[PDB]
RNA sequence: AUCGAGAGGAUU
């Protein structure tokens, strides 16, 4: 299991990685160093001893060039020393071992890999820096941001396994994945929280900007869209050319809450052709989602014209960012007095609730919930009446947030955050828990020395009564001291446990399948499905559609 | 070098665990995630 | 005159901040961007090292003088040594310098660059004078040394561009606001109450008119009116940083008419 | 890094011009992304450079430490009085162009470490070089001119996309193979190999 | 619990049941009793179901646990692989595990389940029941690197 | 090449709708007691309040890339104080006897409800719109 | 650790200025901020130049040959 | 260590000109105009003074990665005007606002005091 | 002279600690909004109370900039990265010999120090700048 | 024929009723051409949808259900991955069995 | 034994694998300089020369079908759609 | 500054680490599980200083 | 070279 299952190899490679916006997405930031080593072996052709030739001449130190080259009687020419280094007569049907150049197989993975698309095929772009460069949007199937973690590269050296790259791993027909019937790679960071900014019905673009955007898309027909304004201005929306990136025949309906065709939400989305009727943009429509675009221009025109599709709707909405701006102060995470006081009578009412609980279980007229303690339904009476406070108070600042909000605004694109980032952050931090119960004694009937013996009150027992941005007290600290410490136990081992599981599950079906019958089976032939998924279909084809034959009335079925 | 002259092991219920009684003697936050994290302790 | 109308209010021998009337933002800018950046100038940029046996190393004070500015008045005249036909630096292109310096007593002897001497013939031009403005006199602090430690160095200065360092850069910190009032609404503010008692009255809302609460949106209005200051590190003085930045920014623009003439 | 936990790389380097930059004439030395704030949720490392710009201007010392009677709003005030607005927020403007930006920014004087772990210390290719001696394949580190195990783990890729040629040739072209001699009759490597 | 159910006149609607929930196990005697339905009564554990009702309900109900540990994460996988999974525990007759004892004793060639578990004596018994090796499976031909027969291996190619 | 619609609007409503650089108007024609108008307008380039009144037209006239102004020297279809560009997606029933048209002015929206215009507002790629005084 | 040319961020030279702002403090009695200010340092990046800046020079110097 | 010397920013190469000049296939009439060792300080300025003119259809520059020290300028004219000729005419009246500029700075620059 | 006094967890079991030796124990006789919510005095056999809470922390921590307004992890997370900051590891390392060694050409004490950076010598062996930052939205980086 | 028939029920459920004669005509005035397309089209589109002979789904299927286990950190029931090793376990000894009585 | 000209269920399509192969299998011999069978109209890659004699299906290998038990079926790259 | 609390050992600093070990000499009650025929246990590990 | 341990990175 640790040399033949798993060999150590050459022609490979790995660096830092780093995510650079104006590459492609099936491309590979690989840095001149690395591609000055690695080697692919060609052979002399009489379509390529031009290139080639050149390339031997060029010298294995500038760029594209080349070590080693191969003869007749299968000897090695060494380039970097050899007397005849600057000579040599490629006699056809000789190998040259070039460097690695620009678009090129290369198969990019990450450990730990758990996908078919944690590894894919790339094209190589040869650059500056030590670095391994790739496209923010493939930054999921890997998965893994840009604090630190190395990949790996591995160069083909058969012009199969070149193709077998090329054909089957290359990266955009990874982009709608088996696992899940539904793309895999999708916007991300800035991008989706300016792409939601740049699609406001409050953003208008005037001229100077629209024609660099426009020209900055690679595709664009040279043909400027009549702007939505033609008055007093003449501007567009953000909308109107962020369309310029979307494609031919592409439509797209959804409906959201308030949706009615109108949208005095600018709720849901509306996309009939290249162009977008009404919506504001986001991580829906634009996200790895079901419903959402990328499936959609996948599936309709191509691998190809969705990867692409990639990159135009980052060139523009990357652009547009940088002349707008976007942030955080800790003003994003202030709040109105006087919600600062609802809230806190929002917390008091509900610490002074438990202590009437609290009282009243005192004097044994808490009643038994049928099939439990009578503490342990007093337990269950606070943890439910404090971790309600909280959500009750969270979503008290959560209304209380204006519009130009950074941190509302991000959660409102979907780019980082949910609501409990904002409730903490700003009102309250809630309940601490270890082994899913409140906070433990460990000094003998009390949680810390600086209390009374026997108190059961929420303070006592873990409950932060502060905010964030408002200080923890040493108390409070101590306990969510002992809640996180919990996180990053499993994180540590639940990995492992993990790590395990799937070692099995793979050595558990492996060999299984589909063979030429469309019968499923293992290497000593013996089914286990007679057709693939009960319908011998392959995951990636398929998606969630209504078959409404079955809602609707007996009545309104016959209409 | 601060950090490692003062610093605590534990061979092999719940040891992992910040315990209550540790205020004041182990510190809370410093602690080598991952690997043997929790059984090793910063003063 | 004209068009592009400056007019100072307050200059000093390194600030010279000024209103920029009537001018198209993207040049307005395109001379900051070119300032701070593209106007050459002469700073260390070679240094032979003999002996050294301070308690910084090697590949540090040479870094130190780096930065150390030298007078780069009539530096225009100096020759880029990458174009010089001279085998690496002559007094063509180049103004090699001295330091000695020894540990002399026992109170800590310093190293100022004052301690620095010229050594190429400068023809007469004027260059490679290590700046001060020091009001005891002493350019910079090189470094320090105790009762033994002597440093033997030899700096070539040869004339460069911050686009190559920011070594030769000749500029530092420029302020630049445009419209002091959001008139042109080209930002939106941030804030919890009033826009206005929570934000700061900009120096600048002197020079322009209040809105006034009735008036609808100016909409065709454009960018006019900078309210600009440079200041200078020094190795040219203020006026000529300004006047040097106009000047390459057209020279770099006109390198542009001559190529299309050659093609 | 930061000091909270807000680890990370460089990713690229303007020179001070296309920087932004604000009206005062700053031209901040880094910048990050607001993304790194919500769902992390460290605020003392924007609180930090709140209440740093203030000690950087009534030129006294930043009280960071922990249980205290500070807070935003007393850092705020004090921002007020000292020319700025209270939480942080300065115009910049962009540099390719000078235009105003649409958006303020929170900006300040922030703590930061320079990590360990460096780039040109990890970037190691190969392309065949020395093999242990057991096995006949590579040798492990990087220090070695190392090789990369092609992991069992990674070869599940490899069969998961069916691609089969390259996983012969990941395996044996490079790593390993060998040319052994088979006996037709008792089936092992019997075989004494007297060739030419 | 809530359940979505058929109204005469045709719509799905809220009709609201009283549903029983349990702590331990004897289903061979609670869906004999009287007033509970003994068609639609549901126990989470899959090996007393399989007991009871008999395998190929046994893999309705592993499933079921499988996808319901999937989807309570808000997760989302495609039917086919569990049902895979699932469908392959539940063939060799009863309920083979996914560890040593199940899956990898199971007659397979011994190039095979030497890259798992019990790497020797998998090697040694079969050495001594004499056992030939099929090689048509993934990890014995990467343990001779040949070409496995996987996707681009199924075939072969001709002139 | 030539009008579509025309008519006299009284504005009932005005709707600031979390927003600073756009409105949603509601109003209603004079005359015909069979209509009503809900439009999005830029209200920073054009105010308008409650109990105003302005005249709309349609058109789909005064496809290669449009030509930066230089018009103090051309045609320009205009009388008109503020002008937009937009098109048409649904055509709605009311049941009647009487219709409805949905335009779309990238991201600007406007409904339309009648019955005369049945052989004028088509279901097409054009359709200007041009509001004054 | 001595004390920089040149601020990282700003550009003014700032070599010169740590002699005179030692002087500024404890001769004619000052406070941090207004003696950081009587040297021409508005700008806080190139003012925080100045007032972090730790000078272990002088311990360097300590240790004798 | 992979790193391009700053240099490579301000001086060219080999083989390589200052200028390019590429005729549009998606636009009649219209140019794209490479210029090397180049930026956002001088693009950026000629693209907006190329607005000015009456007599230009479209005017639009990139720096298509940030590593490179390019960018490039395309430009669509009215019939029969030549696009060189809207970039000439449109390079000059540049330097004539510049020429001015310096000439008035003067000008007030010598009657201050300091 | 008998003012402090050792104890162990052990003995820690039969006393009662006080947090603030002000607040938490003169007479109980207007209220400023942003001042966190400190619970009580509620209790009224004190025999203990602590130094300074600040000191539950250990070394790494107690650099932290108001750990206090911040999550557990991070606290712990940038505890296993102080010990990889970089800067003056001793002032003899110019006589030393170890292999390895990383010294920062200008490091500065932070801006924003702990009143224990005081014992640490923190303020006087740093390992970092106090670098300007933006948090903004840029260019694509 | 007779798996065939069975292995497109479901999908013909959906085609039988989206095709249907008032619908195809009334909500969505199809031409003869246009339908012929729509037909046309279809037939291919889902051809397209078949799996592979190939195909490895065995490797597939094992890294479909391990990923997102891997996203797996943290009313009573064994759930998360505990539970999952508990299933493949084919663990007899369950912390949480119940009942759920009908 | 074989199997008939006749009698042949296996999807008629091309699976990706066996084309995927196709196109590497001659996209070897391609680039060692055997002969070509289409007019090279402007590339020299020799996998593009590969994809080319594919689009006008001129490639003379013929695809080996197994099946689980042992029989086998035969499709020469001209019998074969090649949708996707 | 330099602290000292390591030794030296061939010209390498060393540090000993403090190790932790349940304590001797003290009584402790133990409730077994479920399968196992004790229900409880006192332990003592007994040593001599 | 080989065996042996310990420190750290990446999954937040
Ligand atoms: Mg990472
Ligand atoms: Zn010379
Ligand atoms: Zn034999
Ligand atoms: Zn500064």
């Amino acid at each position: 299991r640790g040399n033949l299952m798993g060999k150590r190899v050459d022609f490979s490679a790995r660096t830092v990685i780093s995510g650079d916006p104006n590459l492609e997405l099936d491309q590979v930031g690989v840095p001149k160093s690395i591609a000055k080593t690695l080697t692919y072996p060609e052979v002399v052709t009489p379509y390529n001893i031009d290139r080639l030739t050149q390339l031997v001449r060029n010298g294995p130190n500038e760029h594209p060039g080349a070590k080693y080259v191969i003869r007749d009687s299968g000897d090695r020419i060494d380039l970097r020393y050899s007397k005849r280094a600057g000579d040599i007569q490629l006699q056809y049907g000789w190998k040259v071992e070039r460097h690695i150049m620009d678009n090129d197989p290369v198969l990019f993975n990450r450990q730990p890999s758990l996908h078919k698309m944690s590894m894919m095929a790339h094209r190589v772009k040869v650059i500056p820096y030590s670095t391994f460069r790739l496209n923010l949007s493939v930054t999921s199937p890997y998965n893994a941001d840009f604090d630190g973690d190395e990949m790996n590269l591995h160069v083909p050296q058969s012009e199969e396994t070149r193709a077998e790259l090329s054909q089957l791993c290359a990266v955009p027909l990874q982009i709608v994945s088996p696992q899940s019937n539904k793309p895999c790679m999708g916007i991300v960071q800035d991008t989706l929280c300016g792409i939601r900014k740049l699609t406001l019905r409050d953003t208008f673009i005037e001229l100077d900007q629209v024609l660099n955007m426009l020209y900055w898309v690679p595709d664009w027909d040279g043909v400027i869209p009549t702007p939505a304004i033609i008055k007093p201005k003449p501007l567009w929306s953000g909308k109107q050319i962020l369309s310029v990136a979307i494609p031919n025949g592409i439509h797209l309906q959804r409906f959201d809450e308030g949706t009615t065709l109108l949208s005095p939400k600018d709720n849901g989305m509306l996309i009939i052709d290249g162009q977008i009727i009404f919506g504001v943009v986001e991580k829906k429509t634009v996200g790895s989602s079901n419903g959402g675009l990328i499936h959609v221009v996948t599936r309709e025109k191509g691998p190809q014209v969705c990867a692409k599709l990639f990159g135009n709707i980052q060139k523009v909405v990357n652009f547009w960012l940088l002349h707008n701006g976007f942030s955080t102060g800790i003003g994003d995470t202030i709040a109105d007095g006087p919600t600062m006081r609802e809230i806190t009578e929002t917390i008091a009412e509900a610490k002074k609730k438990v202590l009437d609980v609290t009282k009243e279980a005192q004097a044994n007229l808490l009643t038994a919930k049928h099939g439990m303690t009578l503490r342990e339904s007093f337990e269950d009476n606070v943890v439910r009446f404090l971790n309600e406070a909280r959500d009750k108070a969270g979503r008290l600042a959560e209304v209380n947030l204006k519009d130009l909000n950074n941190v509302k605004q991000m959660v409102m694109a979907g780019s980082k955050g949910s609501f409990i980032n904002i409730a903490q952050m700003s009102a309250c931090v809630g309940q601490q828990s270890v082994e899913g119960k409140r906070i433990a004694f460990g000094f003998v009937d009390r949680t810390l020395p600086h209390f009374s013996k026997d108190d059961y009150s929420p303070e006592s027992k873990g409950f932060v009564e502060n905010s964030y941005l408002r200080g923890l007290t040493p108390q409070e600290f101590f306990f969510h001291a002992m809640g996180g410490r919990e996180g990053l136990i499993d994180t540590a081992v639940k990995t492992a446990e993990t790590g395990y599981i799937q070692r099995r599950l793979v050595k558990a079906l492996e060999d299984i399948m589909v063979h030429y019958d469309n019968t499923t089976r293992n290497s000593l032939g013996n089914v286990i499905q007679f057709i693939y998924g009960e319908d011998g279909m392959d995951a990636a084809h398929i998606e969630k559609q209504s078959l409404d034959t079955i809602g609707g009335s007996d009545a309104a079925f016959e209409k | 070098t601060l950090s490692h002259l003062r610093r605590t092991n534990t061979p092999i219920a719940k040891p992992r665990q910040l315990h209550n009684t540790h205020w004041g003697l182990v510190c809370p936050a410093e602690t080598p995630e991952g690997q043997a994290c929790g059984l090793v302790k910063n003063l | 005159e004209e068009g592009p109308q400056v007019k100072i209010r307050e200059a000093s021998k390194d600030n010279v901040d000024f209103i920029l009337s009537n001018v198209d933002l993207a040049m307005a800018n395109s001379l900051r961007r070119v300032m701070i950046a593209e106007i050459p100038t002469l700073a260390i940029d070679s240094v032979e090292v003999e002996t050294n046996t301070t308690v910084l190393a090697d590949e540090f004070i040479a870094h130190r003088l780096g930065l150390i500015p030298l007078q780069s008045m009539d530096i225009e005249q100096l020759e880029y040594s990458r174009d010089c036909f001279c085998e690496d630096h002559c007094d063509k292109c180049s103004v090699v310098l001295t330091l000695q310096a020894f540990g002399e007593s026992e109170s800590t002897t310093n190293v100022y660059s004052k301690d620095l001497v010229i050594v190429s013939n400068l023809m007469g031009r004027n260059i490679g004078h290590p700046i001060i403005q020091d009001k005891e006199g002493n350019g910079v602090l090189i470094c320090k040394l105790r009762k033994g430690q002597e440093l033997k160095l030899t700096c070539v200065a040869k004339k460069g561009i911050a686009k190559e360092h920011a070594k030769w850069g000749p500029a530092a910190a420029i302020e630049f606001e445009y419209d002091p009032w959001n008139k042109l609404k080209h930002t939106d503010y941030w804030y919890e109450q009033d826009s206005a008692k929570e934000w700061p009255q900009s120096k600048n809302c002197e020079y322009e008119d209040p809105p006034n609460e009735g008036d609808p949106f100016d909409y065709k209005a454009q960018a006019d009116t900078f309210y600009m200051n440079v200041e200078s590190v020094g190795s040219i003085p203020v006026d000529q940083v300004v006047v040097r930045g106009i000047d390459t920014l057209q020279k770099k623009v006109a390198s542009i008419l001559l190529a299309l003439t050659q093609m | 890094a930061s000091r909270h936990g807000q680890k990370g790389t460089i990713g690229i380097t303007y020179r001070r011009e296309d920087m932004p930059f604000t009206a005062e004439g700053i031209v901040p030395d880094l910048i990050i992304n607001p993304h790194a704030i919500p769902s992390r949720m460290t605020v003392a490392h924007l609180i930090e450079c709140l209440l740093s710009k203030v000690a950087a201007l009534s030129g006294n010392e930043g009280d960071a430490s922990p249980f205290t009677d500070i807070t935003v709003e007393g850092i705020s005030k004090l921002l007020r009085e000292h020319g700025y607005q209270s939480r942080g927020f300065e115009v910049m403007y962009n540099g390719h162009t000078g235009k105003k930006l649409m958006a303020q920014i929170f900006f300040g004087p922030t703590y930061y470490q320079r990590l360990r772990h460096m780039v040109d210390d990890k970037i190691h290719a190969r392309a065949r070089g020395p093999m242990q001696v057991l096995t006949r394949q590579p040798v492990e580190g990087r220090s070695r001119d190392g090789g990369l195990r092609f992991g069992e783990m990674e070869r599940d890729c490899m069969i998961a996309h069916g691609a089969a040629s390259f996983l012969k040739e990941r395996l044996m072209e490079a790593s390993d193979a060998f040319r052994v001699h088979i006996c037709g009759i008792c089936g092992l490597m019997t075989v004494i190999a007297k060739l030419n | 619990y809530d359940r979505k159910v058929p109204s005469p006149t045709g719509e799905y609607v809220k009709e609201p049941e009283w549903v029983l929930e349990t702590d331990g196990v004897n289903l061979s005697e609670v869906m004999t009793v009287p007033g509970i339905d003994p068609t639609r009564i549901y126990t989470n554990s899959f090996i007393d179901i399989m007991e009871v009702l008999g395998i190929e309900a046994g893999r309705a109900a592993l499933y079921k646990e499988v996808y319901n540990v999937i989807a309570s994460d808000g997760s989302y996988v495609n039917y086919r692989h569990m049902a895979l999974l699932v469908d392959v525990m539940t063939t060799q007759g009863g309920l083979t595990s996914v560890t040593r004892h199940g899956f990898n004793r199971s007659n397979t060639g011994a190039l095979m389940r030497c890259s798992f578990e019990e790497t020797v004596e998998i090697l040694f018994e079969a050495g001594a029941s004499a056992e030939l090796d099929d090689c048509r499976g993934v990890s014995e031909n990467v343990i001779l690197g040949q070409m496995a027969p996987i996707g681009t291996g199924a075939f072969d190619v001709m002139i | 090449s030539n009008t579509l619609f025309d008519d006299i609007f009284q504005v009932s409503e005005v709707d600031p709708g979390r927003y600073n650089k756009v409105c949603r108007i509601e109003a209603a024609s004079t005359t015909q007691d069979q209509c009503k108008l809900t439009l999005d307008i830029n209200v920073e380039l054009f105010p308008v309040a409650a109990q105003d009144s302005l005249t709309v037209t349609i058109a789909s006239s005064l496809t290669r890339s449009w030509r930066p102004p230089q018009a103090g020297d051309r045609s320009l279809a205009d009388d008109y104080d503020y002008v937009m560009y937009g098109t048409a997606y649904k055509f709605e029933e009311v049941s009647k006897d009487l219709i409805a048209v949905y335009y779309s002015f990238g991201g600007l929206l406007m409904r339309l409800e009648g019955n005369y215009r049945n052989l004028n507002n088509l279901k097409q790629e054009n359709a200007y719109l041009l509001i004054r005084r | 650790m001595i004390v920089p040319v040149r601020c990282f961020s700003c550009g003014k030279v700032v070599g010169d200025k740590w002699e005179s702002y030692l002087n500024l403090l404890q001769e004619d009695e000052l406070d941090e901020g207004t003696a950081l200010s009587r040297l021409g340092l508005k700008r806080y990046c190139c003012r925080r130049m100045i007032l972090t800046h730790v000078d272990l020079i002088e311990k360097f110097l300590r240790y004798n040959p | 260590m992979n790193a391009p010397d700053r240099f490579e920013l301000f001086l060219l190469g080999e083989g390589e000109s200052k200028l390019k000049i590429d005729p549009d296939t998606k636009a009649p009439n219209a140019v794209v105009i490479t210029f090397e060792k180049e930026d956002h300080t001088l693009g950026n300025l000629i693209r907006a003074e190329l607005l000015n003119d009456r007599k230009v259809l479209f005017a639009a520059y990139k720096v298509e990665h940030p590593f490179f020290a390019r960018f490039k300028l395309r430009i669509q004219t009215t019939e029969g005007y030549d696009p060189k000729d809207a970039l000439k005419n449109a390079c000059n009246s540049i330097i004539n606002k510049l020429g001015a500029l310096k000439t008035n700075f003067e000008t007030e620059w010598n009657l201050q005091t300091l | 002279e008998g003012l402090v006094e050792y104890i162990d967890a052990e003995e820690e079991e039969s006393i009662l600690i006080a947090m603030q030796p002000e607040d938490l124990e003169p007479a109980e006789a207007d209220v400023d909004p942003a001042k966190r919510i400190r619970v009580s005095h509620h209790a009224t056999t004190f025999t203990h109370c602590e130094i300074h809470p600040s000191m539950i922390l250990g070394v790494a921590a107690s650099i932290i900039p108001f750990p206090d307004h911040n999550q557990s992890p991070r606290n712990t997370y940038q505890s296993a990265m102080g010990k990889q900051a970089m800067g003056v590891f001793l002032t003899n390392y110019n006589v030393r010999m170890d292999t390895m060694a990383n010294i920062l050409y200008y490091p500065q004490k932070p801006l924003g120090t702990t009143r224990a950076m005081e014992y640490l010598k923190f303020r006087e062996l740093p390992a970092g700048q106090n670098a300007i930052v933006a948090i903004a939205c840029y260019s694509g980086y | 024929q007779n798996a065939q028939r069975d292995a497109v029920t479901l999908f013909c459920c959906l085609l039988r009723s989206r095709l249907a004669t008032r619908r195809v005509l009334q909500e969505y005035r199809l031409t003869k051409q246009a339908f012929d397309w729509v037909l046309s089209n279809i037939e291919a589109q889902f051809l397209r949808s078949v799996v592979h002979p190939g195909e490895m789904v065995g490797v597939l299927a094992a890294q479909s259900i391990g990923e997102p286990a891997t996203q797996m950190t943290l009313k009573k029931v064994t759930s998360g991955v505990p539970r999952l090793k508990e299933i493949l376990n084919v663990a007899k000894n369950m912390k949480t069995p119940s009942l759920t009585v009908y | 034994k074989a199997i008939p000209k006749d009698q042949r269920a296996t999807t008629p399509y091309m699976t990706k694998y066996e084309r995927a192969r196709i196109l590497g299998t001659r996209a070897l011999q391609i680039s060692m300089n055997a002969p070509v069978f289409v007019d090279l109209e402007g590339e020299t890659d020799p996998l593009r020369i590969a994809m080319k004699e594919l689009a006008e299906k001129k490639i003379p290998l013929v695809i080996r079908r197994y099946l689980p038990d042992g029989s086998f079926e035969d499709w020469s790259v001209e019998e074969l759609i090649v949708d996707l | 500054f330099d602290m000292g609390g390591y030794f030296i050992i061939n010209g390498s600093e060393k540090v000993l680490i403090a190790q932790e070990r349940s304590a001797g000499n003290i009584v402790q009650v133990f409730k077994k599980a479920a399968p196992s025929p004790i229900s409880h246990v006192a332990e003592i590990r007994s040593a001599l200083e």
